[PDB]
């Protein structure tokens, strides 16, 4: 949550949205319409999907090692034995914590991150015909029917043909 | 005709140095010691039964050096085991 | 010397507060000890990065 | 230090203000004033406080083990007696360093976070009435009384009263 | 990529830089001019040129240990120095990959995060004279000849000069 997008200024996941994890809600003169945008939820997905091949790429193959229980009472040997696989299994405890509290912090950063994107670059497509209302959701001030929509959605918005109607709508 | 309204962070007059990933010495406003490196050097007697083998290692107290008599029938959580213990039984 | 006083970690030095997650006090240890590191200090950041007026 | 806002573009830090972590400093036409943000200081020390309680839930119980210290020269046992205590010191040595250097790194990257968290979310609360002079401090274009700036830090400003004579001011 | 800086909106490097890592390229009346932004390249060298110093100081320094080969066949001390070798090696790989996959993403994360800072600052510095185009780069409303652009790139930009011309030319 290091960019306050998730749980921050957006407030609110949609639990209608199951096409994909990042999308979009247009209301319109047409009516009301929702679609996800794959391009950062396949971002999302491929940065995620790993994440642990990548630091533990394979189980190690161990065949035969130490005795690990032991019926009667040695003295040196096994005292030997005992702490060095409490100490191996302490260190990899350890390991194993540290590894998932951090993959976790990061994934949750990865995909508030996506999401910043996201935005991002919806405003800058949106250059001045469209105001950020602070709930993550964009004002745009002029006549944007569905092909104007999906365009936006698309990435082919051309900011330069409703920059007429859309400043004479934001300052009068 | 208008207005300011300025954002900022509180700061101190004095603070501690601490290494991060990227900087080797950099200043926070406060920071906590992890590493614990000074003794009372005192043995708290709770809450661990804490055995003082006066003069007597454990393995005289186990065969019943005379001067051991005090440890027959003891049990503890920790023998502490002074560098002043001696033998004085049979070699 | 043996004392009275409550403490769940003993080294041969004496007894250490346990509150710290490392000690550089002694690697020999008996109870809920920190654990031992070659470090004698480690400051943990609890609080923003500071920057003084001027 | 990842989005530049401490040591960044706020460039100072304020002594004065004692009340909490993050604030406001404003001036207006009754006078300067000084107030501290209560709920991103409480986001930040809420992500602060545990952070270790998090990685090492606790101290580690052990009671019997190796010994450590040898008065004599035996050989092999001892040998390996030493270099599994040396191994167990090197790793957790390490382990400690590394933990620490991330803490802190994050830490840093957290506090930086929620100061440009707390500037952003003032922005959008100031759609078209302020302008961001650059220095981390808002030109507000309008009469904004003590009432004013308390319902910006408060969050509900409403800026559909004021924006008319806010585009007066900017765009002249 | 924590941004969308590199490899985001930026969409492209320069190979055609070679005095620092980031800068600007301007076109203006005069001709096209490039230059290189030192105190973002240097704050990016800093933060990289350590950062493994910073977790592991030095090589420890190891005289006298185990055997760690052998030509026969003894039993269980051979077994067990066999177990805390291989447990040291694998813990030590381990720790290996792990430092350098953490490493290698905030490096990634930094130099994406120095991008965006210059982004920022330039933005800031043109305060309603530019507007961003969205592929990383400003559309600067007014005459902007080789000493306004060295005063961008200084710093000493001042916005309130061209104010008046860059908002008739915006805004109409
Ligand atoms: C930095 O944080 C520490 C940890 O809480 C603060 O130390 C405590 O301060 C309170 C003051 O009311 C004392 O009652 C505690 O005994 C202190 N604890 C320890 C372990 O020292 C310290 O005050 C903080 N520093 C600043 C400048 O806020
Ligand atoms: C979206 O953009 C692509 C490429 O510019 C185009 O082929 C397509 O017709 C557009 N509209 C869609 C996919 O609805
Ligand atoms: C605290 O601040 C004073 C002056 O503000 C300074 O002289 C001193 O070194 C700082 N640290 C301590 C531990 O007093
Ligand atoms: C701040 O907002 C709350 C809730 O909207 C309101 O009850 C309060 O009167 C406002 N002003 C303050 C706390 O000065
Ligand atoms: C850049 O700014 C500095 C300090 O304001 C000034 O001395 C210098 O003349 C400016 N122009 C340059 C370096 O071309």
């Amino acid at each position: 949550g290091l960019f306050g997008a998730i749980a921050g200024f957006i407030e609110n996941g949609w639990e209608g949205m199951i096409d994909g994890w990042y999308g979009f809600r247009h209301q319109n003169s047409e009516g009301t319409g929702q679609a996800a945008d794959l391009k950062s939820t396949q971002a999302a997905i491929d940065q995620i999907n790993g994440k642990l091949n990548r630091v533990i790429e394979k189980t190690n193959e161990k065949f035969h090692q130490i005795e690990k229980e032991f019926s009667e009472v040695e003295g040196r040997i096994q005292d030997l034995e005992k702490y060095v696989e409490d100490t191996k299994i302490d260190l990899w405890s350890y390991n194993a914590e540290l590894l998932v509290a951090l993959e976790n912090q990061h994934t949750i950063d990865l995909t508030d991150s996506e999401m910043n994107k996201l935005f991002e670059k919806t405003r800058r497509q949106l250059r001045e015909n469209a105001e950020d209302m602070g709930n993550g959701c964009f004002k745009i001030y002029h006549k944007c029917d569905n092909a104007c929509i999906e365009s936006i959605r698309n990435g082919t918005y051309d900011h330069d043909v409703y920059r007429d109607e859309a400043l004479n709508n934001r300052f009068q | 005709s208008t207005a300011t309204l300025c954002l900022g962070h509180h700061a101190v007059p004095n603070g501690t140095l601490v290494k991060t990933i990227t900087d080797d010495q950099i200043e926070v406003t406060n920071a906590t010691e992890l590493v614990q490196s000074s003794s009372t050097g005192k043995i708290c007697n709770n809450p661990h039964r804490i055995l003082d083998g006066i003069d007597c290692t454990l393995i005289d107290a186990l065969l019943g050096d005379p001067h051991c008599d005090v440890f027959q029938n003891e049990t503890w959580d920790l023998f502490v085991e002074r560098s002043k213990a001696f033998s004085n039984c049979y070699p | 010397p043996i004392d009275t006083c409550i403490s769940e970690c003993i080294t041969p030095n004496g007894s250490i507060p346990n509150d710290k997650p490392f000690q550089n006090v002694n690697k020999i240890t008996y109870g809920a000890c920190p654990k031992y590191v070659k470090q004698n200090t480690l400051k943990l950041a609890t609080g923003m990065r500071n920057v003084p007026e001027k």
